[PDB]
């Protein structure tokens, strides 16, 4: 179940000044950025461009573009429209994008936050508040819920151009999405909380537990999945124990990659 | 939706304060303040998205807006100016896109109010040669002597407007040319079947409203202060 | 306001000598505006590689940095950042 | 200036159409609408398309957009007097309150009268309150006929007027002259090229 992301983030200092940044997601693997100085979309995958044609994909950046000047200007004229209510430095981020299932199933979803706090969302044919959201932002949603044209285009793209999009996009970039790569392990200590690093797997789910030959250790913590320059992922487990305890322990590796040829690193 | 304005027209001096109002009963949050000239599109100077909040639009320079309340948006033109003889336009607007507009302002800044006169308005009965011949009478008044162009006549019959069978010259020509100041003359006409003429129950009168000075101008000349007033000639009908 | 995480790692094991890439990966800050510099001794790295930056399920900003490191026993490597939400810069530096 | 109209102005005859053109660089165009403004009067709107291939119809009104070429006309069929007036082309953009409009300068027409049975005539009318005074007036003449400014400057003459008698059907051309200073409806429309049949009574 891959989850397809647009990561919009606009930040607006002042009256004046703003600026507006996309990077966009198909699983943990980025396929576009849009950088506010860049006037078009980039690729930064080989098969970013899906299934479309050259002509689908121009109609549809074309509109982005349309879109990023449009939404410039529409905060703008909402913070005009609700001064004092609200004011500068106005930070506005949007989760937009569709989730993939099997066979021809998709659940699509637009989520806009409001200074680092979800407020918004799309649903259906019309945008409305969240639970927790402000009760001034009852006018801006009228406001754009009046826009019958942006309603029909965002549903469309919601309902039509996001999984049709994302269904291509599995096909053109199979091998990198399906790909496989070995992880490396190396162990350390410090004060004694010893360590097994783990580098260099895809994909991102893994199985690093410290066993005593056969014992899987009850005080084996994992950390957080960092990631890598080259896609790759990074993760680390920490083992809490006493001095002299060094030896006869070792870290256990299971990834997708060796297929049952699990890599045991004794210290 | 109906969208009024206040004053309909008016005449200032440089210098003095002039106060365009805007009234709307429609509920309206937004309010937009634009105007027209001759060679350009209607250009946006205020605009306000409810009571207290006032924005600069793409003209804003020598005005001020005040958004006192829903209903009322006023355009405040504080040390007036001849780059700001213009027709006002008001609009209002819910959260849709379309603006109702209000009927306009003219407004004239002259440099000084000292040439200001109003009309001497005659109204001349029709000939007889026309009734016996046509079967239809004409009517035709006449403005005249008359600064500045700022007039608006109308044909009453019987205490009722009527606009069928009147036409107005489109443009009032002056009476001295070679002058620079010259006063100026409107004529009209109003044509009716001989036969409603020749009945003499019949109340023709013609109406010149004239546009010149407020009861809040200072006059220090001789002659009688021409201030904003209406000016009108009238006649009965005969057989 | 959320206040940065910094984490500083490599991309091999790091053997002294032998030539390898350094990750620094800041995290769970807003607003997102922030400066980050590798350093080598306290000094600023002239070619710092980074990604752009993007954000989680929880809305938090993330960034990664990385850069061609050649570790040895007498070098130090940190991670200094400079945001809003802090007085003063922090610098996380780099432990194997 | 976005928004441009052609012709800047044009003339036409009662009974013939008249096509109004549009062209807008606007982005993004929503709507387009059309505006009626009788000279001295206010913004009667005619209709407002919306569509990326739109046609509308409102009367003898008729307008069409096509966005992608962002042009868009105003056909105006069968003409009538009441025509005479700006016709406004104006461009928003964004389908709420959000959106500024952007206003054309406006193509100008002038309808020229259908005269029917012209029977060209001056008559001569004087004041109700004060008989000495009066006017000489040039009227029922037809379209062809023009009427020349008053070269001597203590003799005034009007420009022509069409009035419509609207209840019976009826339009007539018009002009109407008077001086203070040796003047008489005999002699006034000298500075005009009258027709031959011109009705001089008394
Ligand atoms: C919904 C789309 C993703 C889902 C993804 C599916 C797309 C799949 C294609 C893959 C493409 C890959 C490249 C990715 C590029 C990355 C950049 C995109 C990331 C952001 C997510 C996109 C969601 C926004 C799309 C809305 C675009 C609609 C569009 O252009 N609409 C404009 C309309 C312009 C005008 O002109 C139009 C004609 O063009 C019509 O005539 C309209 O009627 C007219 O108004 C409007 O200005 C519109 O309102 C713009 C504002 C959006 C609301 C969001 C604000 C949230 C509210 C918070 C406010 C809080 C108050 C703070 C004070
Ligand atoms: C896009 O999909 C949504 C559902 O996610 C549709 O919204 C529904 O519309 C129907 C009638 O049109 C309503 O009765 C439902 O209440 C709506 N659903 C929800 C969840 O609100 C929408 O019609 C679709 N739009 C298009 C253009 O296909
Ligand atoms: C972002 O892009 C727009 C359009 O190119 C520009 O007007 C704006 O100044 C840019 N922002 C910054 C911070 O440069």
């Amino acid at each position: 179940n891959y989850t397809f992301r647009c990561l919009q983030m606009s930040s607006f200092a002042n009256r004046s000044w703003s600026r507006t940044d996309s990077v966009v997601w198909l699983g943990d693997l980025q396929t576009h950025r849009w950088s506010n100085d860049s006037a078009t979309i980039s690729f930064t995958k080989p098969w970013s461009q899906g299934k479309l044609s050259n002509q689908q994909w121009e109609k549809l950046q074309h509109m982005f573009q349309v879109y990023r000047v449009s939404f410039t200007r529409d905060i703008q004229e909402l913070v005009k429209m609700m001064s004092p209510k609200e004011d500068y430095p106005i930070e506005i981020q949007l989760s937009a994008g569709c989730e993939m299932y099997p066979g021809n199933a998709s659940e699509s979803f637009l989520h806009v936050a409001f200074q680092g706090k979800y407020v918004v969302r799309f649903w259906g044919t019309s945008w409305q508040t969240v639970p927790g959201a402000p009760s001034w932002l009852d006018l801006p949603i009228k406001v754009l819920n009046a826009d019958q044209g942006t309603s029909a285009t965002v549903q469309m793209l919601l309902n039509d151009t996001c999984p049709l999009f994302v269904r291509g996009l599995l096909e053109a970039g199979k091998s990198d999405l399906e790909k496989q790569e070995k992880p490396v392990a190396w162990l350390s200590s410090v004060p004694r909380q010893l360590v097994c690093h783990v580098s260099g797997f895809y994909p991102k789910p893994v199985w690093v537990m410290w066993m005593r030959g056969d014992q899987e250790q009850q005080g084996t913590h994992r950390g957080d999945f960092l990631p890598n320059a080259d896609e790759t992922w990074y993760l680390q487990a920490t083992l809490d124990v006493e001095a002299g305890e060094e030896a006869g322990l070792a870290c256990r590796v299971k990834h997708s990659s060796l297929g049952g040829q699990d890599i045991i690193l004794y210290w | 939706a109906a969208v009024t304005q206040s004053p309909r027209n008016k005449v200032a001096v440089t210098g003095g304060k002039v106060t365009l109002s805007c009234n709307q009963t429609n509920n309206h949050n937004n309010m937009y303040w634009y105007r027209q000239d001759t060679g350009h599109g209607l250009r946006l100077i205020h605009y306000s998205y409810g009571a207290g909040s006032t924005e600069k639009g793409d003209i804003p320079d020598g005005y001020k807006a005040s958004r006192p309340s829903q209903e009322n948006f006023s355009l405040i033109l504080e040390l007036a100016t001849p780059s700001q003889t213009s027709v006002y336009f008001c609009a209002s607007g819910d959260e849709g896109y379309t603006q109702y507009f209000g009927p306009g302002t003219r407004l004239l800044v002259l440099e000084d109010l000292r040439n200001v006169t109003p009309p001497k308005v005659s109204l001349f009965e029709p000939s007889k040669a026309e009734i016996s011949h046509t079967q239809k009478a004409t009517l035709v008044c006449l403005a005249t002597g008359f600064y500045p162009d700022h007039v608006e006549l109308s044909w009453w019959v019987n205490g009722k407007e009527v606009h069928s069978g009147v036409c107005t010259d489109p443009q009032p020509l002056k009476e001295q040319p070679a002058l620079n100041d010259s006063r100026y003359s409107l004529s009209s006409r109003l044509r009716v079947s001989a036969t409603f003429w020749q009945n003499p129950r019949n109340h023709f009168r013609c109406q010149v409203q004239f546009y010149g000075l407020s009861e809040n101008d200072e006059w220090t000349q001789d002659r009688a202060k021409p201030v904003t007033q209406i000016v009108s000639a009238e006649a009965w009908g005969r057989a | 306001q959320k206040t940065p995480q910094i984490q500083v790692y490599s991309r091999h094991p790091p053997e002294n000598g032998k030539p390898n890439i350094l990750n620094c990966y800041v995290t769970q800050f807003h607003p997102p505006h922030i400066e980050i510099q590798m350093l080598k001794n306290g000094k600023k790295i002239p070619k710092v590689e980074m990604s752009d930056m993007s954000f989680s399920k929880d809305w938090s900003f993330y960034i990664l940095a990385h850069t061609e490191f050649t570790p040895t026993e007498t070098d130090t490597y940190a991670c200094r950042v400079k945001h809003a939400s802090m007085a003063e810069p922090k610098t996380v530096y780099w432990d194997r | 200036t976005q928004v441009e109209q052609s012709p800047q102005s044009l003339v036409v005859r009662q009974g013939e159409n008249c096509v109004l053109q549009c062209n807008y660089s606007v982005t993004p165009d929503n709507h387009l609408r059309w505006f009626k403004q009788d000279t001295g009067k206010g913004l009667v709107s005619l209709t407002v398309l919306v569509d990326q291939k739109d046609k509308t119809s409102n009367g003898r009104y008729s307008a069409t957009l096509d966005k992608d070429a962002k042009h868009s006309t105003l056909h105006i069929t069968a003409t009538l007097l009441d025509d005479t007036a700006t016709y406004i082309c104006v461009v928003g953009d964004r389908g709420s309150a959000l959106g500024r409009l952007h206003f054309g300068a406006g193509t100008q027409l002038i309808v020229i009268p259908d005269i029917q049975n012209p029977d060209p005539a001056v008559y001569q009318l004087r004041d109700s309150k004060s008989s000495d005074k009066s006017v000489c007036l040039f009227t029922d003449f037809d379209s062809q006929t023009n009427v020349s400014q008053s070269k001597d400057s203590d003799v005034y003459i009007t420009d022509k007027c069409v009035l419509d008698m609207r209840s019976m059907d009826f339009k007539s051309n018009s002009a109407v002259a008077w001086s203070n200073k040796d003047f008489a409806c005999a002699n006034a429309f000298n500075n005009s090229i009258i027709p031959e049949d011109t009705f001089f009574p008394s």
